[PDB]
């Protein structure tokens, strides 16, 4: 039994249809075999009918198809962030602020 | 059952230009303003077609 | 291949690739089932290399 | 665009190494690709000094 893997779309998978397609929540999902994590909202680009996900430049899913729904739903666009400490020295006090 | 044609009038075939004829999509993922360089089967610019 | 895994006494994974436990969550493409039926130790000479 | 390396692996995303590989093998090709991007941070590093 051989298990190549190609970009055209699986005729084949596994029994595990449940749930329901949740928007603007940063969740985790693992559409067709691709596990991710990110908001799923909408978008204005057109989708051929042959074309089933997109890719960026650094080649990360950034589209799917969505069986039987037929949307977009754009994979792991979440936004993130850092945090800065802004304090003097201890001696003179210890408050602190917070920064992203 | 068919019927065979001698009617046929010899000619060799002739040849033209393939300017910018031959080119298609190498998969079907959307990459949108960007440049992308793929290996796969292409009919040659400026080629020799019949 | 839940019910694959009882239906026959084959040899369960002597061999090198996918992940046996996890095979649910996998939507490959392509198969190419071929069968046929070999003598004595030539198993082993059905590898990759 | 060094994110779309391979690094001599079967996939260029750790999602589907981890959910198409066996974990004693899995660590030894997601050791092979942190150090692979560990180098080439480093010589991102090195330019940018
Ligand atoms: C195409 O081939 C024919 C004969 O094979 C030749 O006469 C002609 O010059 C060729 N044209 C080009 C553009 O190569």
């Amino acid at each position: 039994l051989s298990f190549e893997l190609l970009h055209a779309p699986a005729t084949v998978c596994g029994p595990k249809k449940s749930t329901n397609l949740v928007k603007n929540k940063c969740v985790n999902f693992n559409f067709n075999g691709l596990k991710g994590t990110g908001v799923l909202t909408e978008s204005n680009k057109k989708f051929l009918p042959f074309q089933q996900f997109g890719r960026d430049i650094a080649d990360t899913t950034d589209a799917v198809r969505d069986p039987q729904t037929l949307e977009i739903l754009d994979i792991t666009p979440c936004s993130f962030g850092g945090v800065s400490v802004i304090t003097p020295g201890t001696n003179t006090s210890n408050q602190v602020a917070v920064l992203y | 059952q068919c019927v065979n044609l001698t009617t046929r009038t010899q000619l060799p075939p002739a040849y033209t230009n393939s300017f910018t004829r031959g080119v298609y999509y190498p998969d079907k993922v959307f990459r949108s303003s960007v440049l992308h360089s793929t290996q796969d089967l292409f009919l040659p610019f400026f080629s020799n077609v019949t | 291949y839940s019910v694959l895994y009882n239906l026959a006494p084959f040899f369960t994974f002597k061999c090198y690739g996918v992940s046996p436990t996890k095979l649910n969550d996998l939507c490959f493409t392509n198969v190419y089932a071929d069968s046929f039926v070999i003598r004595g130790d030539e198993v082993r000479q059905i590898a990759p290399g | 665009k060094q994110l779309s390396s391979k690094f001599g692996a079967i996939s260029s995303v750790l999602n589907d190494i981890f959910s198409r590989l066996d974990p004693p093998e899995a660590e030894v090709q997601i050791d092979r690709l942190i150090t692979g991007r560990l180098q080439s941070l480093q010589t991102y590093v090195t330019q940018q000094l």
